[PDB]
């Protein structure tokens, strides 16, 4: 019974170390993915606003063109 | 690392030429592009503003833009005119007639792609571009309208780079052109959205300095641009020489801009033509600000101070702590340690010591209030609007620019009123 | 066997590494070209100094160290400086664009582009070890690289080496030499993210070092060089047990056993003595009693706080030089009867003592006097939470208005990370209160 308990203790140490490594890996993957998504979203919104500005400039030149 | 410099319009090109003359002298570059300095400190970060070409020649990473050839022809004939890359001159013939709409939507829109070709060519040969600095005025047509259009286009192509402007504010004291409040409000509307940091070079302040302080009865544009060049050298010292603090545009922006829209800086210089206490006191003096605002009418969000010359760093630290402790009411208490100080051993030309001040103060709302008052006085009577509606613009655009600038002022007021408790 | 790998991250980490490795070479008789005439085993060995230096067949002793920075100007001075021959080029890793004092850029935007290369070079060092004991990570709290890239590296190191020991030397921000307003943000973010992955962290308050230099060395305006030479003396005191042998030499891990009662309570307060100018040291021999007394004067601490208004959970004295146990015991006896040393009721009040016989060395042209004996005290005191309190207060002042937060959000961070890190810091302050409360 003592031998069985010894095997159990060492297996539990291995399991806890492996689970630490696993949860660290997964949290880091989640953080990097969420961060990539957020930064790409901000850049996309910025470029969309700039394209709306370009569209408005097109509209302005049109409005001048039909003023003649 | 590398900064790309663009100067647009008459004012933009004149103050840019003076800037290049001043910093070429500081870095030991002669008008032919050859180095003849005496300190390796001059060359350590020379690559920030200069490309290196064959024969160990140094060529400004500079792009010269205008809708008329005159000012750029005079630049090419100026003292350092031959130092610029000839292909980096991009000019049209139509002119802008002091019309923001012509600069932004029509004539400038026709010219902007050939400017972008040169911008792209300069950026592609950058080891690691930090971003761009633009010199222009807000009162004219080319600088104002086409500069803001260029800012938007460049931001479209380089969204993760820092956009920095030196923007000259109009004043009845200097120019009589009546549509300048329109041009300036339309420009500020763009800058609030598409620049990361903007040095407000207020022509009102330059005039008042030359008149009251320098005793120049009839100040010329030369006299104003002398102040502008000294201030620009001051504010770019940390970018141009080895150093710890605000050594690149992004670190400067991170230190100076607590909220994205509040990025309009009040520059100051001392001495206006000796001891460290005198330098510090004068650099915080309203009479030394290049924006016509009294800082004691508002609160400082962030400040950067640059001391140049051989002086006691202990005394510099003591005096900066002294001014902060003795004027704490004027620094927001919810941004701890918001004053950063750099010291460069190399003084500007002709001086043994100098100090340059960069303040993000809520008092800049006095500048924007002045511009808004002059704008509204004309807009409520719809004066001269046909110059703009004739280019395809809508009155709604004027209303929106007015609204946005009023919002900016109210935001400065909100953070001036904010309290820690 | 028992190798330690040093990783120096950012400007502060790299320059402190510069000072530390120069001091190590002086302490071991290693020339700038890596040669060590006194080492008679060429190309290998299991001497004590081999915990920190590997050996080439040509006789060069190479630091088990990686230097990492996201911009190249600081490591370029290593590449061109005095000890350039010491390192292999692959140990000095640089990017082109720094993190601009932005934790988010150090951890995510820029850091992600160099992290795999850094881990690869660290693996190359680890494969040379027959019995790696762990890592020593040098970094600032305030810098973008020092905070964010350090946090990224620590997470990745936990993944690549499990529970293998990781110690920090962390530069705590001080307004006298700080370069960023957002340094409180960066400090709290990196402390939160690193807390689970660090086994022991030695905080160095730049203000404390600054004041020690001004007061004890009469330096009017201390530079990073002054600060780093002092800091390297403290680091050398801490690593001397790993780098030298002796019969009274107690291992750092054995000190660590006493210094970390709870995994989160792993921030020892370091105190170092003596810090004296050569002009004052001349004809003034400082005794074991004098330097041991100096260990309990707050003015000599690496972190500003008042242990006299806190409780001790551990007290370690690390002597180097001409020191014997009889004199140590006499001085400790004197101090107990005379000082405000209050322990928590669940810990023994003894002092753990280690003595390394090899005397302290000073870098030529430095400010520190060469002394015959010195001591570094590592104590676990609840007072260290004062530094967390100051940092958290500055954080709260700025975050209540969301000042500068847009710079982080723009790089992909969320406000929730700010609030989560701040809650972790609040829980840490609570932990330090709880460990100090008496039992019932
Ligand atoms: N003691 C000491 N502190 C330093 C040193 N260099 C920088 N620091 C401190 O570290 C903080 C700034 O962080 P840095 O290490 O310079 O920034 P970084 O790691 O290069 O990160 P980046 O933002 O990408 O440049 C400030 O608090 C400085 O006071 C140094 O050599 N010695
Ligand atoms: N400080 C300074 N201000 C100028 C200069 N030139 C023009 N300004 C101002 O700039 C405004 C007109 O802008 P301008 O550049 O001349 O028009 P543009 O060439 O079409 O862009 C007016 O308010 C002028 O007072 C100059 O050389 N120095
Ligand atoms: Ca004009
Ligand atoms: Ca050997
Ligand atoms: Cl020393
Ligand atoms: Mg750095």
């Amino acid at each position: 019974e003592k031998r069985e308990h010894e095997r159990e203790v060492i297996q539990k140490a291995i399991e806890e170390n492996n689970n630490f490594i696993k949860m660290a890996k997964e949290k880091l993957a989640q953080k990097m993915e969420s961060n990539k998504e957020n930064r790409e979203a901000h850049l996309a919104a910025m470029l969309e606003r700039l394209q709306e500005k370009d569209k408005h400039a097109e509209e302005v030149r049109k409005n001048k063109e039909l003023k003649e | 690392r590398e900064i790309v410099h663009i100067q647009a319009g008459q004012c933009g090109n004149q103050i840019g030429a003076k800037f290049w003359e001043v910093i070429s002298d500081e870095h030991g570059i002669d008008p032919t592009g050859s180095y003849h300095g005496d300190s390796d400190l001059q060359l350590e970060r020379i690559n920030v503003y200069y490309n290196e070409a064959t024969g160990n020649k140094y060529v400004p990473r500079a792009i010269l833009v205008d809708l008329e050839p005159g000012t750029m022809d005079s630049v090419r004939s100026g003292p350092f005119g031959q130092i610029f890359r000839p292909d980096n001159f991009v000019f049209g013939q139509s002119g802008a007639g002091n019309n923001w709409a012509k600069g932004h939507y029509t004539e400038g829109a026709e010219l902007v792609d050939s400017v972008l070709d040169v911008v792209r060519k300069e950026s592609e040969s950058c080891d690691c571009l930090q971003g761009f600095q633009l010199t222009h005025s807000l009162g004219g047509g080319t600088g104002s309208g086409m500069g803001t259009l260029l800012i938007s286009k460049i931001r479209e192509e380089y969204p993760d780079r820092i956009m920095n402007t030196f923007s000259v504010m109009p004043s009845p004291k200097v120019s009589d052109t009546v549509v300048e409040p329109y041009n300036a409000t339309l420009s500020v509307h763009q800058l609030v959205e598409n620049t990361d940091e903007t040095y407000c070079i207020d022509n009102e302040a330059l005039y008042d300095i030359c008149f009251r302080t320098l005793k120049l009865t009839t100040p010329t544009y030369g006299d104003l641009n002398h102040l502008v060049s000294a201030t620009m050298s001051g504010v770019t010292t940390c970018l141009r020489f080895p150093g710890q603090l605000n050594a690149d545009l992004r670190k400067l922006a991170v230190n100076m801009v607590p909220f994205p829209r509040l990025h309009f800086f009040m520059p100051g210089f001392a001495p206006l033509t000796l001891t460290v206490p005198e330098l510090t006191q004068q650099m915080f003096d309203s009479k030394n600000m290049m924006a016509a605002c009294d800082p004691r009418h508002g609160r400082y969000l962030t400040v950067a101070a640059i001391f140049r010359g051989r002086m006691s760093m202990k005394e510099v630290d003591e005096q900066m702590l002294n001014v902060q402790n003795k004027n704490s009411s004027y620094f927001v208490e919810w941004i701890p340690n918001n004053v950063k100080t750099a010291v460069c051993d190399i003084p500007p030309r002709g001086l043994k010591m100098s100090a340059t001040f960069i303040g993000n103060s809520t008092a800049i709302q006095e500048l924007f209030k002045r511009i808004s008052e002059q704008f509204t006085a004309m807009f409520r009577r719809k004066a001269f609007l046909h110059w703009y509606t004739g280019e395809g613009m809508d009155e709604m655009e004027f209303t929106e620019a007015e609204s946005n600038m009023n919002d900016l002022v109210s935001e400065y007021q909100q953070y001036q009123d904010a309290t820690a408790d | 066997m028992r190798e330690c790998i040093s990783i120096h991250v950012g400007q502060a980490g790299v320059q402190i590494g510069n000072a530390c490795w120069e001091l190590y070479c002086l302490e071991h008789g290693i020339q700038p070209d890596g040669q060590m005439p006194s080492d008679k085993t060429i190309g290998g060995g299991d001497d004590s100094f081999n915990t920190f230096f590997s050996e080439t067949g040509a006789g060069k002793h190479v630091p088990r160290a990686v230097f990492v920075d996201l911009e190249p100007t600081v490591i370029d001075e290593v590449r061109t400086g005095t000890y350039r021959q010491l390192f292999h080029p692959e140990q000095l890793i640089t990017g082109k664009e720094d993190a601009a004092n932005n934790y988010a850029r150090g951890h995510y935007t820029i850091g992600k582009e160099i992290i795999d290369l850094v881990l690869d070079r660290i693996r190359k060092l680890a494969d040379q070890c027959t019995g790696l004991q762990g890592f020593l990570v040098f970094h600032s709290f305030g810098g973008g690289t020092g905070s964010g890239f350090t946090s990224l590296l620590m997470e990745r190191l936990s993944v690549d080496y499990g529970k293998k020991s990781k110690l920090e030397f962390s530069i705590y921000p001080a307004p006298q030499v700080s370069t960023a307003v957002v340094e409180p943000y960066n400090s709290i973010l990196t402390t939160h993210t690193t807390l689970e992955h660090s086994d022991c962290a030695f905080m160095v308050d730049n203000e404390a070092i600054y004041d020690i230099c001004r007061r004890n060395l009469d330096i009017e305006r201390p530079t990073y060089t002054n600060l780093n030479r002092l800091i390297s003396q403290i680091v050398s005191s801490i690593t001397a047990s790993l780098r030298f042998d002796g019969a009274l030499n107690v291992d750092l891990t054995e000190f660590q056993t006493n210094l970390v009662p709870y995994p989160r309570i792993h921030f020892p307060l370091a105190t170092y003595a003596p810090v004296i100018s050569a002009e004052k040291a001349y004809h003034e021999q400082l005794s074991v009693a004098e330097i041991t007394n100096a260990c309990f004067e707050p003015a000599n601490q690496m972190v500003k706080c008042d242990p006299r208004h806190g409780k001790y959970m551990a007290c370690c004295l690390l002597y180097r030089g001409d020191v014997v146990p009889k004199d140590v015991n006499a001085a400790i006896a004197t101090i107990k009867t005379k000082r405000s040393i209050q322990f928590v009721d669940w810990c023994p009040t003894g002092f753990k003592v280690g003595i390394n016989y090899q005397p302290p060395t000073v870098v030529p042209g430095g400010d520190l006097a060469k002394v015959q004996r010195a001591v570094c005290m590592l104590s676990n005191t609840t007072a260290i939470a004062e530094a967390w309190a100051r940092l958290d207060h500055k954080f709260d002042l700025m975050y209540a208005k969301r000042a500068f937060v847009h710079w982080y959000v723009g790089e992909g961070m969320e406000e929730g990370e700010f609030s989560e890190a701040r809650e972790d810091m609040a829980a840490l302050e609570k932990d330090y209160e709880e460990v100090g409360v008496d039992s019932v």
